RNA sequence: GUCCCUACUGAUGAACUCGUCGCAAUGGUAAUUCAGCUUAGUACGAGAGGAACCGCUGAUUCAGAUAAUUGGUUUUUG
RNA sequence: GGGAAGUCGGCUCCGUAACUUGGUACGGACAGGGGAAUCUGCGAGAUUCCCACUGUCCCUAUCUACUAUCUAGCGAAACCACAGCCAAGGGAACGGGCUUGGCAAAAUCAGCGGGGAAAGAA
RNA sequence: GGAAGUCGGAAUCCGCUAAGGACUGUGUAACAACUCACCUGCCGAAUGUACUAGCCCUGAAAAUGGAUGGCGCUCAAGCGU
């Protein structure tokens, strides 16, 4: 049943900056931590865990939030965006509060990223008194009971299991000061979207709040203007910014020729040495594609090369990701293969190679993706393959990028790192590789599969995938009929030029070719030919620079843990069974003291959360049975255990 | 071709549609989840379920992550639920277990963990020749 | 002679099939196809025994033996014993052996003079096979394949052994063994050597998908045909080898 | 095989041994085939077949007699092509960025202004059920009919125009609702029914006036049911 | 694999009545004036919906079986563009999608209608005006459909070439014995007669060489023209000889007995090298039964041994009606090709890193035969029977009788009772066919 | 803001002395799909591939029974 | 209690030595329990399996309530124009008695899933 | 490329005539070959083209088993006088 049950996972990755339609006896400006006046407990906690200087979130969102801005942050994972909002956590509350009431709200979509925020609020409030809970599904509810008794200032929780709680509990979260919402990106593209509309609501007008990502979806831009008190949206520096240290190449290939291209472009240019190599390597090439299918067939074609692949896709289970990431980063692997979404989770180091297999539908993706490389001034390598399909959308990129673009070798030195170069690959090994792919589908049945179900995934990605524009379109089919869409690339040589138009020339006047009649020319068959042939037969700088205006610019149900559709307010009264069994009294009111009884009855186990806990008495004891004896005692034991 | 076995006389079917099972192959998986048998009939309200020797789809519950990602067909190997043999045997074995095939009827994994059905011996050679204890 | 043959329409004649020097035997079911194609490549020189063991058709992977001997799994029956004592002559000690792994054919493979077994036997066993077999027994793991009988087919001429067998391991299996190995496969390529062909010194079965490739490897290393010569593949096939198993 | 196979497999084998008669004697006794078809079968499928032999005799009673005439013996297009290629030119190549929205339809209006008046008079919403033509997009209508919805479904905003004298029937645009002569109602909303004088844009047709400008705009009636046929057909008055 | 799967393309009156007839035959037609309107709504509805979407199926049906020629190889791109008019085929399928465009187009906006239409008159008129519209777009469409419909005939029946094999292209002049030289090595039916064009298209065969299976593509045959006024079938030829990595064997006839000057054969020879750039090139000399190469002026043999001294062209001697010299050829033209092809592999194999390939390993550890170190073998106990046999063959008067014979007599497959107790080897003979006793 | 007659389904039945053995008007009506073996790697095919009739053996669903065996059920309250 | 369904579930601290009250190196400890089994001679005994959350569903278990054929005796009420076998036809979306047909054989018992109940119209 | 009446464009005449188209189909790679148009001999007396008027078949039908009232009726027990 599961063949596409629901939709591949990694659908796409939508991004729109227009979200930035939201609006000597003096040490000078050292850019520290100190700078910004930090309280000293704090201070020796940044000593201690050793974040010397800060990252450019952090020197740009921390000033913000000290101030109490709206914040909306866009950076890359890695960049240090979990510290650069936590800092905030304990600076602001600066000490527990005797007073019922939580004041720090944070959200993640999931338990593994409630888990990184856990660590890095529990190494920054070493020291302080301030207690902070984590609220994720799977964990005992009872203990979620007692844990919101116990009264923590910080709460980091899964919008699921918080709305539950908060359902169960009708807690009164208008002492909530502060709120979080961490890769809201995510958040959304796993739906939660209701339930973070219906918490938004349930929290106070009168609260301070960021949302953290690495892209800005229409729906998360949507849910920000309506929720958020005058936003300011930062950017971490330069990702719209191209490297200029980045050089990019455009090879024109056929559907059926895409893999023997990709072995191509790693075998002869990027000559990618095979087996395990012997901080990335020297080659480290990442390879963009659609869909998880893709990535599958890619990897598994790639290590039948012999090449050192890893692969990371959306819905990957979590501990093989790690895996992954782990080899890649420590350069155990030079290939990684993602799609769009896996990429955009994992931090990835700085890459020498990037290859687009599957041309991406927005000049900004691109963008994206050619940004996570030539980094810090290095040189990078930017390979992409486009087909005839995949045109409109490389013109849309040569119009963002207000690059020019040049056809095969129509100049003879193209810059490469300022043009945008477009050609074909060298034929004869072209071929070669095509064979080996063809000879490789029809030996192999697992692979065969492979590619079947990653065609059918390529379909349903033409048929779901954003559509150009037409003057994209029509200047597609311009460069199509002109000459240089066929011609060998630049980066082969001159002298390979110098063969290609010697030979090419009577092999073009071969594809330029019109018939003078079809083989069905030479009945009603006939006639109709002829007459429809027939019918398709051929049809036969005055501008002011300075203030020429110019055209262009410059019940409600909600999805429970069960998965069934619940009504959104289902008090099943277990908070009353709870403290039926607990025997205690009302819980504390927002606002009076904490209960050192309550705290001692459910605060905590002594460490390490250990997951087995099951207690049953063993089997009675049988006299024919042989170890009789042994068993009556443990039998008593367990009896007087109780 | 649809991955129904010929031959194959009337036995006592004990893994039902929605039905886990162990893994009896070294090729990293650990169980398996039935969740369609080839060969079935359908009738109203009657969940189908499957025999040793019988192909299913499983999806890989827990064990390899490159496994733990499509819908496998899978021979099942060993079923606790007891079942007749044509000798008068009735008989059955201590856990329910299958090994992942491919449709034409070849193991991913190179050795059998445990015992191999006789029926499921019978039905596909490749399992009789990665088989080390037939009973 | 290399012949290509399918049981019923299988390609795995090593299951259904257990070819020694002095005996055959077949597995029985519908029709005589395939008893009469190993009879027409065996005309009596050797006896060929129809025979079901615990009411199976898997004799090939549940039997192993040479022309000394043929050793059965405990789960045989008296029946299928005394069928298998009355057909053959003799001159071959047959015997049932109390293994946990009763899958014989899978677990051992035996030339006339040396046996290797799965490291898992019984010692019991151990003694068993080197009476029975009259053979010195090794215990050995090939290409990391526990499954010596399903993994590598042998003759006294030769044996071929596991397509993804390292060359360190094909040396010292050879001069354990003192015949020429070669890395091959069989029914184009299926790595179950002994399950899809049995060999001996004058007469191999593969089954029907067989490529021609391959089937040369066999007959060249098993000696069977003219002047084959396990050396051949070296020397006169390489280029066939090479542009075809690239 | 890989080319004319069959055609080989004739030229070299032959045909069935009996294939001549067979077909001959099948063509000799259709004539009694057709008569058992036409008094047998029956229900729709005689319709098709009664219909299909009209045609086939009226073809070959035409044949014989145009023959019969042989032996015994010893430009709308054209417009049409010409209005379409000067469309085509001016649209792919006279067709620059250009903000380019529409308002919102009078649905969507009476649904706002719903929700702002809970009381709902009963019948306060009368739909009208005729095809119409509004011209621009985001208007305020007077209150005096200010609860007539015209719904975007049955909006039209192009007529099949015919030129009789220049024979020729071209699409062109509507630029106003002249006179409905069922209803001024009808005509003070753009009702578009069957004789109904509507005002088209006859720019394409390029005519000539006598002080030798083109016209561009004429008179036109639609001459249909347009309620009945999803599209509007007029007739122009010159 | 081919092009035989793609589903018949109908005419516009077989497909007007197909969609028509399952539009009317599988949903209920009949409703009566006195129900609702809403259900009079949604029946007329449904009737269009229906109709609409058996037609956007057939359309992307057809839009999908037949070969897009962009991403196909070279050498299949030229050749459908030769055969069928390339443009004109992608104008033929893209009336096809805009008239489904358009039909969905209908059916949205009757289904609007249909909306507000207030009786049953009206919404019959409706679906009525919807399906005479769809009908009419069909009639449009008849021309497209009966040109696409030759050009799926003809590429179901266009032979398999695949472009990147061990492949031998056999072309040259009419009448010099490129069919007879095909059917001497393969078993490809080439028609061979005594006129000129015979051969009207590119024909296929296959053979086996020293256990690899090579392609013999027959060229129909080439004219001495300059490449801009061939016709088709020439064109045909040039694309196959340009766009095939192969050996080409290019026939000529030293006899003027085919009807074209040598002269204007060497002349040719020259002219479509440069198509011949790279690929292997023999010219094979044909029709020496009659007349040999001495018999022939030294002007004349110089000229011939000029072509060879260039490149690597090799020439070699045959006739195709005595069986001469076809086996050594085709021994010696396919033991060039798999020789290059094997160190071209090798080259490809090793990189200019020094890092041996996986593959290459495995191939090295496959031709690696092992050997004791002792160098001593074992016995072997092959009997004599064995070398004193006779071989069976199905052919034989007195051959050996057999169980299949002997089943077939007695029975089939699934009747004859075998006796399993008639090779027990007893003491006594007789003791055969006794029950022994197992229970006491 | 409005437990009765009958249909159907089964079970008894007075008078024709009780009984045994039958006939059959009329009414109901039942089987279904798939697979494997042989034909056969055959016909056909350049190749890739690749049937069918007779004959044989199983399986799905449906229907009617049955309890040797094998589970389950226990007021045998053994 | 069991099965099923969905999941993102399964698999650092103490003492010691120098340095500015806190850090730095050294030494030691840390990073389970329960139940069920199998194998060698209770044995450092060795090996195998199961431990989750859920506003989801089902089954088992407990409790509550209503649940009952005949015989002896005793013994109502609801409801009741008269009736009760079908199909077609009987202009008024009307049939139960009429036309003309199918048919149709005393007296009963039990079960019961059909009929003997319904509109009013903008 | 080959196109001989018969893959295609246009003209489509004359002789011999009893009559025979610069051709109505089958066919060839192109021919060849057969056939049709037309003509003659044998045969021998009425035919054949389009329409009109009766009766009859079709000219559309769903869903419990039923209806020229029922049986049944065929040189009527149907239709016209
Ligand atoms: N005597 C003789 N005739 C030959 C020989 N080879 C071909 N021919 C003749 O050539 C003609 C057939 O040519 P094909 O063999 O078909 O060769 P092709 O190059 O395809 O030529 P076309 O038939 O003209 O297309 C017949 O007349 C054959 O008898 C040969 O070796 N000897």
């Amino acid at each position: 049943m599961p063949k596409r049950a629901v939709s591949p996972a990694p659908s796409e990755n939508e991004v729109d900056i227009a979200g930035s339609l939201f609006a000597g006896k003096t040490v000078k400006k050292g850019g520290g931590f100190q700078a910004m006046g930090l309280d000293a407990n704090l201070l020796r906690a940044i000593a201690r865990k050793g974040f010397s200087v800060p990252t450019p979130i952090q020197r740009k969102t921390i000033p913000l939030i000290l101030e109490r801005r709206d914040v909306v942050g866009m950076a890359r994972t890695g960049s240090g965006k979990t510290a650069a909002f936590v800092i905030p956590m304990i600076e602001r509350l600066k000490a527990h509060s005797a007073r019922f009431g939580a004041r720090a709200l944070v959200l993640s979509p999931s338990r593994e990223l409630a888990l990184q925020t856990l660590k890095v609020v529990k190494e920054l409030g070493k020291g302080t008194d301030l207690k902070t809970v984590l609220l994720v599904g799977g964990d005992s509810l009872e203990e979620q009971f007692g844990l919101m008794a116990t009264n923590p200032d910080i709460i980091i929780a899964t919008p699921g299991r918080f709305l539950h709680l908060k359902v169960e509990m009708s807690l009164d979260l208008s002492s909530i000061k502060y709120v979080v919402f961490d890769e809201a990106d995510r958040l959304f593209e796993m739906g939660f979207a209701a339930q973070l509309t219906e918490i938004l609501h349930a929290l106070p007008p009168s609260r301070q709040t960021l949302l953290f990502s690495a892209t800005l979806p229409s729906s998360l831009v949507e849910f920000t203007r309506a929720g958020l008190q005058d936003p300011v949206l930062v950017r971490l520096d330069a990702e719209t910014k191209v490297s200029p240290d980045l050089e990019s190449a455009f090879f024109s290939v056929k559907s059926g020729e895409k893999e023997g291209a990709l072995l191509h472009i790693l075998y002869d240019i990027i000559k990618m040495p095979l087996g395990d190599p012997p901080k990335p390597t020297e080659h480290s090439t990442i390879i963009f594609t659609a869909t998880k299918h893709h990535v599958e067939y890619i990897s598994n074609l790639l290590r039948l090369a012999g090449f050192s692949v890893s692969y990371v896709y959306g819905s990957l289970d979590q501990t093989a990701r790690k895996i992954q990431v782990d080899n890649f980063r420590r350069g155990r692997t030079n290939i990684l293969v993602v799609t769009d979404v896996a990429a955009r989770g994992i931090d990835i180091p700085v890459l020498a190679n990037v290859i687009n297999y599957d041309f991406p539908p927005q000049p900004k993706i691109f963008v994206h993706r050619v940004g996570r490389t030539a980094r810090a001034g290095q040189r990078g390598w930017a390979y992409a393959l486009v087909r005839e399909s995949d045109l409109p959308y490389l013109l849309d990129l040569q119009l963002f990028l207000g690059r020019r673009l040049v056809l095969g070798r129509e100049e003879k030195d193209p810059s490469f790192a300022r043009d945008i170069v477009v050609g074909s690959l060298k034929r004869v090994e072209l071929e070669n590789n095509v064979e080996w792919v063809n000879k490789v589908l029809h030996e192999n049945e697992d692979i065969g599969a492979l590619k079947r179900v990653t065609a059918k995934a390529e379909k349903l990605y033409m048929k779901t995938r954003n559509p150009a524009s037409s003057q994209s379109a029509k200047r597609a089919r311009e460069v199509i009929v002109s000459k240089g869409w066929g011609q060998l690339h630049a980066i082969f040589g001159e002298e390979a030029a110098n063969e290609e138009q010697v030979r090419d020339n009577l092999l073009s006047k071969i594809t330029g070719y019109k018939p003078q009649e079809t083989i069905f020319e030479i009945n009603k068959a006939a006639e109709a030919v002829r007459s429809f042939r027939q019918r398709i037969g051929p049809r036969k700088s005055f501008a002011d620079p300075e203030v020429y205006m110019s055209y262009t610019p410059r019940v409600k149900m909600i999805r429970g843990e069960s998965g069934v559709k619940i009504a959104a307010s289902f008090k099943s009264g277990r908070f009353e069974k709870w403290r039926q069994q607990h025997r205690l009294g009302r819980l504390p009111q927002v606002g009076e003291m904490e209960k050192a009884n309550l705290v001692r009855n459910f605060s905590l186990p002594s460490g390490p959360r250990f997951k087995h806990k099951q207690m049953k008495a063993p089997k009675e004891a049988d006299k024919w049975r042989d170890d009789y004896e042994v068993r009556k005692k443990r039998v008593a034991e367990a009896k007087e255990k109780r | 071709k649809r991955g129904a076995p010929g031959g194959k006389l009337k036995m006592t079917l004990g893994l039902p549609v929605g039905a886990i099972m162990n893994c009896a192959d070294n090729s990293g998986a650990r169980n398996l989840y039935i969740i369609a048998v080839k060969g079935a009939g359908a009738r109203l309200n009657r969940l189908p379920a499957g025999g040793v020797g019988d192909m299913v789809m499983a999806t890989v519950k827990k064990g390899k992550p490159e496994l733990r990602k499509k819908v496998h067909p899978a021979v099942i190997v060993r079923q606790a639920k007891p079942w007749k043999r044509f000798d008068g045997v009735f008989l059955y074995f201590e856990d329910n277990a299958g090994v992942i095939v491919n449709p034409k009827g070849e193991m991913k994994g190179s050795a059998i963990t445990g015992p191999v059905g006789k029926e499921a011996a019978e039905l596909w050679p490749r399992i009789a020749s990665n088989a080390g204890v037939v009973m | 002679m290399a012949v290509r043959a399918q049981f019923e329409n299988s390609n795995e004649v090593g299951v259904f099939a257990t070819l020694t020097n002095s005996y055959c035997l077949v597995a029985l079911g519908a029709s005589e196809n395939f008893y009469s194609v190993f009879e027409a490549e065996l005309q009596d020189v050797i006896p060929i025994c129809r025979t079901t063991i615990a009411g199976t058709r898997i004799i090939g992977r549940l039997t192993a033996g040479n022309r000394k001997g043929l050793l059965v799994p405990t789960t045989t029956t008296d029946q299928e014993l005394q069928h298998l004592r009355n057909s053959l002559p003799d001159d071959i000690r047959i015997q049932r052996i109390e293994e946990r792994l009763s899958a014989l054919g899978n677990v051992i493979v035996c030339n006339d003079h040396t046996a290797l077994i799965h490291p898992d036997l019984e010692r019991e066993t151990e003694e068993i096979i080197a009476d029975v077999l009259g053979v010195e027994v090794f215990r050995q793991t090939i290409a990391d394949h526990v499954l010596v009988g399903s993994y590598m087919a042998l003759s006294n001429q030769g044996g071929l052994v596991h397509p993804k067998t390292s060359i360190q391991d094909q040396d010292e299996l050879s001069s354990l063994l003192g015949v020429p190995l070669v890395a091959g496969s069989v029914n184009r390529g299926s790595n179950v050597i002994g399950g899809g062909m049995v060999v001996n010194d004058w007469l191999a079965v593969t089954g029907l998908d067989t490529t021609a490739p391959e089937l040369s490897v066999i007959e060249s290393v098993f000696r069977l045909g003219e002047g084959a010569g396990p050396g051949a593949i070296n020397t006169s096939m390489k280029n066939t080898i090479v542009e075809s198993f690239y | 095989p890989q080319n004319e196979y069959i055609e080989r497999h004739r030229k070299l084998h032959g045909r069935r041994l009996d294939a001549e008669e067979r077909a001959r004697k099948k063509a000799a006794r259709e004539g009694h085939k057709n008569s058992e078809n036409a008094q047998n079968l029956r229900g729709l499928r005689a319709k098709l077949y009664a219909k299909q032999r009209h045609a086939q005799k009226i073809q070959m009673r035409k044949a014989i007699k145009q023959h019969e005439e042989r032996n015994v013996k010893g430009t709308a297009k054209a417009l049409s092509s010409q209005i379409k290629n000067k469309r085509a030119e001016k649209a792919a190549r006279f067709s620059v960025p250009i903000p380019k929205v529409r308002g919102i339809s009078e649905e969507e209006m009476f649904k706002v202004v719903k929700t702002g008046k809970k009381t709902h008079k009963k019948g306060w919403k009368r739909i009208v059920t005729k095809p119409t033509f509004v011209g621009p997009d985001f208007t305020r209508r007077p209150v005096k009919y200010e609860r007539f919805i015209r719904p975007m479904g049955l909006r039209y905003k192009k007529a099949n125009v015919t030129h009789p004298t220049l024979n020729v029937t071209v699409q062109l645009p509507i630029l106003s609702v002249k006179k409905n002569p069922s209803n001024p109602l009808y005509t003070q909303l753009g009702v578009l029914t069957k004789g109904t004088i509507i005002e088209v844009n006859v720019s394409d047709l390029g005519i000539v006036t006598a002080s030798g400008k083109i016209a561009w705009g004429r008179y036109a009636q639609i001459t249909n049911n347009p309620e009945n046929d999803g599209c509007v057909n007029a007739v122009l008055l010159v | 694999t081919g092009w035989k799967d793609i589903p018949p393309v109908p005419t516009a009156q077989e497909f007007i009545d197909i969609v028509l007839s399952r539009t009317q035959r599988r949903l209920p037609t009949q409703i009566r004036p006195g129900f609702k309107i809403s259900r009079i709504r949604a029946f007329y509805t449904r009737k269009v919906k229906f109709t609409q979407e058996t037609c956007s199926e057939k359309f992307g049906a057809i839009i999908s079986s037949f070969p897009v020629l962009s991403d196909q190889h070279p050498f299949h791109r030229d050749l459908m563009n030769i055969l069928y008019d390339a443009d004109h085929f992608k104008v033929a399928l893209g009336q096809i999608s805009t008239a489904k465009n358009l039909i969905e187009t209908i059916s949205r906006d009757y289904v609007r209608l249909l909306k507000y239409a207030q009786s049953l008159y009206q919404c019959k008129q409706l679906k009525r005006a919807a399906l005479g519209r769809m009908a009419t777009l069909i009639k449009r469409l008849k021309d497209p459909l009966i040109y696409l419909d030759q050009v799926r005939q003809h590429l179901a029946r266009l032979p398999d070439i695949n472009p990147t094999t061990r492949t031998l292209l056999v072309a040259g002049f009419p009448n010099v014995g490129k069919s007879s030289f095909v059917r001497s090595v393969t078993r490809a039916d080439t028609p061979v007669e005594p006129y000129a064009f015979t051969t009207k298209s590119l024909f296929v065969g296959h053979l086996d060489y020293k256990y690899l299976r090579y392609q013999v593509i027959d060229t129909p045959g080439i004219l001495d023209h300059p490449l801009e006024e061939m016709n088709t079938i020439e064109m045909q030829s040039v694309t196959a000889l340009a766009h095939l990595r192969a050996a080409v064997l290019y026939f000529m006839d030293i006899s003027e007995q085919c009807g074209f000057s040598l002269k204007a054969q060497i002349n040719l020879f020259k002219s479509i090298k440069p198509l011949f750039a790279n690929k292997m090139v023999f010219i094979v000399l044909n029709k020496m039964d009659i007349k040999k190469f001495e018999e022939l002026d030294p002007e004349m043999q110089q000229e011939i041994n000029d072509l060879t001294k260039s490149g690597e062209v090799e020439i070699l001697r045959a006739s195709c009606a005595t069986q001469e010299g076809v086996q050594e050829v085709k021994n010696h033209v396919c033991e060039r090709l798999l020789v290059e092809r094997v160190s071209q592999k090798l080259k490809a194999g090793t990189h200019s890193n020094g890092n041996i390939g996986t593959r290459l390993q495995e191939v090295m550890a496959r031709i690696h035969v092992a050997t004791p170190m002792d160098g001593t073998t074992r016995e072997t106990f092959i009997p004599e029977a064995v070398k004193n046999l006779k071989k069976y063959d199905k052919n034989d008067p007195n051959r050996r009788v057999l169980a299949r014979d002997i089943e077939e007599a007695n029975g089939g497959a699934g009747v004859f009772n075998v006796d399993l107790r008639k090779d027990w080897i007893l003491e006594n003979p007789e003791w055969k066919y006794d029950k022994i006793p197992e229970i006491f």
